[PDB]
């Protein structure tokens, strides 16, 4: 029996879309600290970790702690119906429904039957990540879209003070180098030579929904999963975990 | 190797066969497929190009 | 043998589209008073009533009164080829053609063979309409688009000083309330409790082509057809008549 | 073993698209004077003549003269990945690859295996062209799009101080007249009565990619091919040669 009030519903709908393009259902671990999400793709190739501290909400009213079970598709269509500045509200009382209130010029109320979600909890804390880089959003977004031309597996190469991406197909070759000197490369933390490869499809699901004013974190090691991260209103950030190939 | 052999690159598509039904299942050389596509002529099960007409 | 000159061809093409999305052919009762249209869907579920007083036209030249018979599809493609401010002209002489002249940066002339239309005239004057409400365009447009999510039949409920819309499907529930206090509800004229249901498809055909700066009239009674109306350049307004369900 | 530096990669990609929509492969006769292109459709109905004087390039470094053979499709996808102001670079050394360097916010390197092109050279110099007209781009673009409604063969009629286009199908009729008095008709050079017809499809492939600020030249005679032309950065212009019908 809670209520929640979040402003800028279009943003929240965007991020919920982001989580949506990989999994179809998911549960929301609502605690008085904040709203939490954590789930994995069907393929067991990517891990979506959503963290929402209550501070971000214009109002945050939780009485206890409970897990919501919702159809990410239905919620995605619903939240997608919100716009730029209309206010979002999330209410839940006794009954087994979630009430979404979009109030901008007017109030609109939706109800979503909650669905049971068999939870498979796999918490994966910090791991041996050789290199760690921060980079503007549109840099990586452009890059992935480029590797979409020539292949389906994008290879990452992290060298001392230099970050380079690349991909090769049958005859076409794609390369994207950039270093700290370059503008888009905000930071590089080189411990040593790192190299990996990742499913360009999964990356495309990842980086869609990124403007130029989007900073992204990338930790990873030689032939091991990437962990991507980026903040949301500077408090609650999302983190993906992508297993490499080969 | 086909485009290398016959010197043709600008094929919109090259529709193939889902599965050889011949006994040997020996496949036609791809070059001929490229030339068909380049001129836009279709093939029939023996490798010849036919043209039905009420006689 | 007339000629007509209307400015803002894109607008007129928009409204002709509006009429277009329900019927495929129709006749234009041109009189020296003005251009008139009136027809009904194939399904006999909606009635489109177009009224065009001659005043709206920058020039209006009718010699007598005659009925045009045109393919709404062909006219729709034609008028759709006009743009924002280019001038529209409609000419007809002896021959059985309609000449459409789009002159903006240049003049362009089209000719449309007129088609005979078997006229089935059903004039339906004022009827017992319990409630009558005015509302901004985008309010209803958003609302219908919302009811598109959960069902195919949108239910309307008019209570004293309060207008509420709703729709329910298998699981989900959609509700849109608003009153005179709310901004988008310009007026309410409550005689008593009114309730109806209507085909969400037909409504979608109706309200498409409505900006926020669009006022709409809605008269209706308990389990009986709605009549919607909205003005066009403040003189000639269009009116739809939608039979309810059940 | 050359290198080339051209600014405004999006423009160049646009024109390369223009050439792309008619032919699938082509060779680039690079000379120390400049980059040249010349090829004909499969149908032998249109002739694309590209002329690029070296002056247009921010840097132009050719050592000798050689012919490039490239997949217009692959190059089209590649160049299409450039944007508004990012810088284009074209490099070629010993190996049989072309290196495309898109450097805006960052540098991105692509490699394209060059392909042998059986060259069929048909140079067609000035020919007996009765009429010759200059006209704004969007005029002809609108016009062709209009003739797309009623027919597949657009007829051109050039009379003294007057240029008129038209097309007729089963029923409908389309006409577009304009003269020197009109704004969009920059020039007319009438030697005598000219009339022709052309494939509306081919014209649509031609005029796509034309803003209002685009001047176009048109030379042609009674029942003979059109030659269209338009400049690119005021130095290197493109010229199409379209055979008439009937």
């Amino acid at each position: 029996p809670f209520e929640i009030v979040f402003e800028g519903a279009k943003e929240f709908a965007q991020l919920i879309e982001t989580a949506s393009r990989l999994i179809d259902e998911a549960a929301f671990k609502v605690t008085e600290e904040g709203i939490s999400m954590r789930a994995m793709d069907p393929s067991r190739v990517v891990l979506i970790d959503l963290n929402l501290p209550a501070s971000i909400f214009s109002k945050y009213e939780v009485d206890g702690e409970e897990t919501i079970g919702v159809n990410m598709d239905h919620l995605k269509k619903v939240l997608k119906r919100g716009k730029a500045k209309e206010t979002l509200i999330l209410r839940k009382g006794e009954e087994n429904f979630l009430e979404i209130s979009l109030q901008g010029t007017a109030t609109r109320t939706f109800k979503l039957p909650l669905i049971d979600v068999e939870e498979i909890e796999v918490d994966l804390p910090e791991l041996p990540f050789t290199a760690k880089v921060v980079i503007l959003g549109d840099v990586i977004k452009e890059a992935v879209k480029d590797a979409s031309l020539v292949s389906d597996s994008m290879k990452f190469i992290a060298k001392e003070n230099e970050f380079t991406m690349r991909a090769e197909g049958e005859t076409q070759e794609v390369e994207v180098k950039l270093t700290l000197e370059d503008e888009g490369l905000l930071d590089i933390e080189v411990q040593e030579e790192t190299k990996s490869a990742y499913g360009i499809s999964y990356l495309s699901d990842m980086v869609k929904g990124l403007g130029k004013a989007d900073e992204v974190t990338i930790k990873f090691g030689n032939e091991m999963p990437m962990q991507m991260e980026y903040y949301i209103r500077d408090e609650g950030r999302l983190i993906f975990l992508l297993a490499p190939r080969v | 190797r086909a485009m290398e052999n016959v010197k043709v690159y600008g094929v919109d598509k090259l529709k193939g066969v889902m599965g050889m039904t011949s006994g040997w299942k020996m496949p036609e050389p791809l070059e001929k497929g490229l030339l068909r596509a380049k001129n836009d002529v279709y093939v029939f099960k023996d490798g010849t190009i036919r043209f039905d007409a009420t006689d």
